[PDB]
């Protein structure tokens, strides 16, 4: 799974 | 008010000379960067936007847009590689980690969340971050009596960034800050939210996903039992990590996997070597496999625990690469079991199975397999009865198979086959 998020 | 602008009128007022004019066109483009669809990542850097962003992160005087810009310089960073390293060059860094000790809370968070998408990147932005001191300032926002006095939000983005600062090799994170995050892990290990108990098992599963050595260093913290009880867990977001740290652990040495023996994992396998999740099956018998490459006592606690019945299941039907980690897994219970063991093994009803995978086109399973039957046969052989083996072989189709992989095209396979027909079957 990715490592990264994006605050939506 | 700031909702759907465009990159110019953006651009516009970022670039006017009125704080409050920057502040709103900031917001603007966090909203564009934090909408459901393709957000506009590269129109953002390509105007240039980035370093206005990292100047905004050092006006004190004005914490709005110090959170605007952490926001939006998050959501680039949570792009691809060359948008989080347009990140980084414009020198966020030692910004977000000066802004850890904001005293809004709102503002930290936001300065942790990015420094996880930068650490997250890869080893070397890892590294970097871990360079600029970040680790002290995120450990110090954990350093209270009480976990469940800090907001749940706040507290599950701490401890997915510290994951991500344990993430990812070649090379694997520094010895001596792995020394130091791990009692804050150990510690997150113990709290109650299912999502702060998932990343800590993720980010313990990163740091024994190495050799024994760091293995080492997570079992001298004694974390094990908490790892086996997680192991036993009904939230399968718990049990996943949970159990890729365990088999981890056993691929280290037996006295790190005499360990895991202890604190009771066995118990555990009959319901994860059934687990109606094919990845939980596969990676219950994967670690299987590296439980009976072990010593002949904790190949007896394999026994013990009724757990060779499983393991029969699993070869008998499963998802094919939870069959192929089976046969692994027979093959090292019969390189390095004892005499009594492997009969224990064929009474348990392994041949058959065995056999019927002779019929798969992977090589490598072939290999394994005969592998098995050889040293089947030696037991056999050192107790007198090869020609009942042989029969038994031959009343389920496997010699067949045999005789027929003497047409192998592979090498190996097509000399361990004539090996055993001429030597068994004559």
């Amino acid at each position: 799974f990715p490592a990264k998020k994006r605050k939506v | 008010g700031t909702v759907n602008w465009s990159v110019e009128d953006i651009v516009k007022g970022i670039n006017s000379n009125n704080l409050e004019s920057q502040l709103q066109a900031t917001q603007a483009a966090r909203k564009l960067l934090s909408r459901e669809k393709q957000p506009p990542i590269d129109n953002i850097i390509r105007a240039g936007l980035i370093p206005k962003f990292v100047s905004f992160l050092g006006k004190t005087d004005c914490s709005p847009i110090q959170f605007e810009s952490a926001w939006a310089l998050t959501n680039i960073a949570s792009g691809t590689s060359e948008q989080t390293k347009a990140v980084v060059d414009g020198g966020a860094i030692p910004a977000f980690i000066s802004l850890l000790a904001s005293p809004h809370a709102h503002i930290s968070e936001q300065a942790v969340w990015a420094l996880g998408n930068i650490a997250g990147d890869g080893s070397a932005f890892r590294d970097l971050v871990i360079k600029h001191g970040a680790i002290d300032p995120l450990l110090a926002l954990l350093a209270v009596p009480d976990l469940s006095t800090l907001a749940c939000g706040y507290l599950r983005n701490l401890t997915w960034t510290l994951s991500n600062l344990c993430r990812n090799k070649n090379p694997a994170p520094p010895l001596d800050a792995v020394e130091q995050i791990l009692p804050t892990l150990v510690r997150l290990l113990h709290h109650n939210d299912p999502e702060v108990l998932a990343d800590s098992c993720w980010a313990i599963s990163y740091l024994t996903d190495g050799p024994n050595e760091r293995i080492e260093m997570v079992v001298k913290k004694g974390v094990v039992p908490q790892l086996v009880k997680l192991l036993g867990a009904t939230e399968l977001p718990i049990v996943t990590p949970a159990l890729r740290a365990i088999g981890n652990i056993v691929t280290g040495t037996d006295e790190q996997t005499q360990k895991v023996i202890d604190a009771g994992a066995l118990a555990v396998f009959p319901s994860l070597l059934t687990n109606p999740k094919t990845n939980i099956q596969k990676e219950a018998t994967w670690t299987m496999s590296n439980i009976t490459a072990g010593r002949q006592d904790q190949i007896q606690q394999v026994v013990n625990h009724g757990l060779v019945p499983f393991l029969v299941g699993v070869l008998s039907k499963a998802d094919f690469k939870t069959q192929k980690e089976a046969a692994w897994a027979i093959t090292n219970y019969t390189s390095g079991g004892t005499v009594e063991q492997i009969v224990y093994l064929v009474h348990c009803g392994i041949i058959e199975p065995l056999m019927n995978l002779l019929s798969a086109k992977d090589t490598k399973i072939i290999q394994v397999i005969l592998d098995a039957i050889s040293n089947i046969f030696q037991a056999a052989e050192k107790l007198g009865e090869t020609e009942k083996l042989s029969i038994m072989i031959e009343e389920c189709g496997g010699l067949d198979k045999i005789e027929a992989l003497q047409r192998h095209e592979n090498e190996s396979v097509y000399k361990a086959s004539l090996n055993l027909i001429e030597k068994y079957f004559s």
